[PDB]
């Protein structure tokens, strides 16, 4: 989700590179954030003294209810590199990280930072009025690429390659159109501080060149975490690195400035979203004749409904749509599962459904108690016309490959055929008809064991 | 059932804290030696070990008798 | 008491422990109000 | 309820203020007759009591 | 996991202070607390982005909030931006400590006006009480939330226990237990036995804390006092010495054994009143029951 995947990119980050990265004040805040509870409470525990502490006093810390718990977040002790086990006179006892401990303890009591929490000049602007809507229009923009919608307004071509080397938005050029994958829909499915999330490890996972360092990219996401909002900041202390990185998360809607090469530099609400969460708009009403009477009027939630719902009318309050066939065939071929569209119907319905659904449910108790039933907040007719919908397009599936067949003896062609599941390439076989089928990846394995 | 101290040092000592106060509160200061977080850590999990030790254990539990 | 001699010719101390002290402190109210009741006794003797 | 003035059974009762104990041997309660680990000694005749 | 709120309830009177500066060896022993208490409440803001910080000092004419400060400051602010901590740090750190040491500088100097009247009543358990309606209002005002209460008290060896602090703090603890809060206390002195702050802590399942000397306090209250609401039950408490949860008698003032209360106002009585009249309610009693509890057993000759 958001916790586990940026937990997830830093096990993927070496040892060295987390010893590194463990500097400066800003990250280890932000990565302390990042862990269990109890793990925080063992992080806090152990900062405070500068002697090694056994592991069994920790395993007496925890009552006898949460212990696999312990264990989980001894797990992310044992996964973060926050502590190194060492075993001396037969006891392995635990000492915290130098580095991380003399960083935290800096940033808690104050100290030197090295500037890794910026520094305020006192020339800023109202955050409504300018940054607000500035974060707001280039999320918007960039969402509108994402859902495919026409636009007088494109963003750059550091983005576009973003998405091109991402597994979402597949490219096709001799028509000239962006198709979005599953993952797509799962982007737009989720909340925007996972979005940014996934955004930005791609935007990690995509960066080896010696232009911008990995500890620099590090620190400077975790520090966008760490700033506030309404308050400017300067330049100096940033890398080479860290310019260009102002450069293109100001192309991304991070971060505010007025014009190119300027040192101040404003933090929009999306750097404060980063680090945690904190009638609704786009709330639709789904009736048996596919009708779609969605409560919409900024353009992204139209634009997404627009994927898979034949759209007819526009208000400022009111979007009418129909769940048409054709539509839902339009996502299908753009590769959107109807779980994530059922998904995506029951977090926005009306509140209506709920509540008639709790006395559906409880006239369904009062009926028949010996069964309990899932909360269906959408009839059940249109769910499964979309899954019926859903089952027509893949109907007929085509495996491409080669069969092999023509052989005069049974044995040879068991063993091709044991051969052909052993290495888990066939698809069929059958001594009758003295066929079997292989995969296309696994035709040369089974071409050059034939020729040998 | 099974000091008396007057306000001039009182206003004294409220003064020094004033004086210790304004120039320089320096936080880290809080960091214990090396040896006083050592006594501190032993008695706190000397009493950890107690209470967990009685609040281990707490329809009759099982028995080994038969 | 006989219990106290009935599981120690039983098992042999590793089990007359827990029935020691599984009885005791009923054992220790009865000696209390038997006690009270001797220093009543002797009190209104005297 | 709130009391009448005519009501005159304005009357001492005699209570006692019971220890928690900590034993890590079940015992016998008074009560119930059943294994409790814990319990409250009471400081009449030493007896132990559940709730 | 669930954000959670910490108010810290500390009782800060020159008095008392003065007098656990005399009995300990160090001086301006207020001074460390106070680091103390900063470190700790960094580190309890640094525990979760969404957690939310209040203290109350409770002075000898009565109680103030110390963070969030007194909301026409906030208003006003006029400029008094003090530099008593460096500007350098973590800005939701920096905001905290410099309203709180804001708020301190404000408090010496409104109780250095007030020197001259020596107050015999203290004021934890108004304190106490306020730190539980904020407790209420921020549980109720976003929907929930967790809470927590702190309590670093000072007796010094001087202030005894006190009978009019009974009724008070027993009312806090069970509205403490209506909102599931635990109510933490540190004390700082020479007088191991507590009666009312550990029954307290007992009955709304928080931690007791006993230290003789101010130094290295933040190694205790970042052990043992960190227990966020959201681990409580998993984590086993450090409290040792367990209170007998007992009260005290009225005419005599000793702790009470087997004993006799009214019918009426239920004061604690370890002996007969005299004149056959309750010392608290004044109700006359019938001679008939107190002559049946006066009476002898038997035992036979
Ligand atoms: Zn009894
Ligand atoms: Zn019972
Ligand atoms: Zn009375």
């Amino acid at each position: 989700s958001l916790k586990h995947s940026v937990t997830q990119y830093l096990e993927e980050i070496p040892q060295q590179v987390q010893n590194r990265l463990y500097t400066s004040p800003a990250t280890c805040l932000a990565i302390y954030r990042i862990l269990p509870p109890l793990a925080k409470f063992f992080i806090m525990a152990m900062v405070f003294n500068e002697n090694e502490v056994p592991l069994l006093d920790l395993d007496k810390w925890v009552n006898s209810n949460g212990k696999l718990q312990f264990q989980n977040a001894i797990k992310s002790m044992k996964s973060l590199h926050l502590l190194i086990p060492n075993k001396s006179s037969g006891t392995l006892m635990i000492n915290l990280n130098p580095t991380f401990k003399i960083s935290l303890r800096n940033a808690l009591t104050g100290g030197e930072v090295q500037n890794s929490f910026g520094v305020v000049v006192e020339e800023n602007v109202v955050s409504l009025d300018l940054l607000d809507e500035y974060s707001a229009n280039k999320w918007e923009t960039i969402l509108h690429f994402m859902v495919g919608t026409p636009l007088a307004k494109i963003p750059s071509e550091k983005v576009l390659n973003l998405l091109k080397h991402s597994k979402l938005m597949e490219e096709v050029n001799s028509t000239g159109e962006f198709k979005i994958t599953n993952e797509g829909f799962q982007f737009l499915l989720q909340e925007i501080n996972s979005q940014l999330w996934t955004l930005l490890l791609q935007y990690l996972k995509m960066i080896e060149t010696s232009k911008m360092d990995l500890v620099d990219v590090l620190h400077f996401i975790f520090m966008l975490g760490a700033l506030e909002v309404g308050k400017a900041y300067k330049i100096d202390a940033l890398s080479e690195t860290q310019r260009i990185m102002l450069q293109d998360m100001r192309d991304y809607g991070l971060v505010f400035q007025k014009h190119s090469n300027d040192s101040i530099f404003y933090p929009t609400k999306l750097a404060l979203m980063l680090t945690s969460d904190t009638i609704p708009d786009g709330s639709l009403i789904v009736e048996t004749n596919f009708k779609i009477y969605s409560y919409s009027n900024s353009p992204l939630q139209i634009a997404v409904l627009s994927l898979f719902v034949h759209l007819k009318a526009r208000f400022v309050n009111m979007v009418l749509g129909q769940i048409t066939r054709e539509s839902i065939r339009r996502a299908l071929t753009n590769g959107i599962t109807a779980d994530q569209i059922i998904a995506y119907l029951e977090t926005h319905a009306h509140p209506q459904m709920r509540r008639l659904a709790e006395e559906k449910l409880e006239k369904k108790l009062e009926l028949d108690p010996n069964c309990k039933e899932p909360l269906q907040v959408l009839p059940p007719t249109v769910v499964d016309q979309i899954r019926l919908w859903q089952l027509e397009l893949d109907r007929v599936i085509t495996y491409e490959g080669s069969l092999y067949s023509d052989f005069e003896t049974s044995q040879e062609y068991n063993l091709l055929s044991k051969y052909a599941q052993d290495i888990g390439v066939l698809l069929w076989k059958d001594d009758k008809k003295k066929k079997f089928f292989i995969s296309k990846e696994g035709n040369s394995q089974v071409l050059d064991f034939a020729k040998r | 059932t099974t000091l008396k101290v007057s306000n001039q040092q009182m206003l004294q000592q409220l003064s020094l804290v004033m004086d210790n106060l304004i120039n320089k509160l320096d936080l880290n200061q809080v960091v214990p030696n090396n040896e006083v977080s050592n006594k501190i850590n032993k008695r706190v999990i000397t009493a950890i070990k107690i209470n967990a030790k009685q609040a281990k254990h707490n329809l009759e539990v099982k028995s080994t008798l038969p | 008491n006989e219990l106290f001699q009935d599981v120690l010719n039983g098992d042999g101390e590793s089990m007359s422990n827990t029935c020691t002290a599984y009885l005791k402190p009923v054992l220790n109210s009865i000696t209390l109000a038997t006690h009270k009741y001797d220093e009543y006794f002797n009190e209104y003797n005297n | 309820l709130p009391v009448n003035k005519i009501n005159k059974g304005f009357t001492l009762v005699k209570m006692g203020f019971p220890t928690r104990i900590f034993e890590d041997t079940p015992t016998f309660c008074s009560c119930h007759s059943k294994l409790v680990y814990g319990g409250y000694f009471c400081p009449n005749c030493h007896s132990k009591v559940c709730s | 996991e669930s954000p959670s709120l910490l108010t810290v309830i500390i009782e800060i009177a020159p008095k008392l202070w003065t007098t656990f500066d005399e009995e300990g060896n160090e001086k301006g022993s207020i001074i460390k607390v106070l680091e103390a208490l900063i470190v700790f409440l960094n580190a309890h803001l640094a525990f979760n982005s969404a957690n939310k910080v209040a203290v109350i000092a409770a002075y000898s004419q009565g109680i103030k909030y110390l963070y969030p400060e007194s909301t026409s400051a906030l208003k006003a602010s006029t400029r008094s931006d003090l530099k008593i901590i460096n500007s350098d740090m973590y800005r939701r750190f920096r905001n905290v400590d410099e309203t709180l040491v804001e708020e301190i500088y404000k408090l010496f100097e409104l109780e250095k006006k007030q020197i001259e009247q020596n107050s015999q009543r203290s004021t934890l358990a108004g304190a106490m009480s306020a730190g539980l309606t904020y407790v209420n209002r921020i549980s109720k005002e976003s929907v929930s939330l967790k809470s927590r209460l702190l309590v670093l008290t000072c007796g010094s060896g001087s202030s005894k226990d006190e009978i009019f602090q009974y009724i008070p703090i027993m009312n806090c603890i069970f509205s403490a237990t209506k909102m599931k809060c635990p109510i933490d206390v540190v004390k700082i002195g020479g007088s191991k036995e507590s009666t009312f702050l550990q029954q307290t802590t007992d009955a709304t399942n928080g931690v007791y804390l006993h230290v003789e000397s101010t130094e290295g306090l933040i190694q205790y209250l970042a052990t043992a006092m960190f227990i966020d609401p959201s681990l409580r039950p998993i984590i086993v408490k450090p409290n040792h010495g367990s209170v007998d949860f007992r009260t005290s008698c009225y005419l005599t003032g000793r702790v009470v054994a087997v004993g006799f209360i009214c019918s009426v106002c239920l004061c604690v009585l370890s002996i007969i009143p005299p004149g056959n009249k309750c010392p608290a309610c004044d109700s006359q009693f019938d001679e008939h029951v107190i002559a049946k509890l006066k009476r002898k057993p038997v035992v036979p000759r």
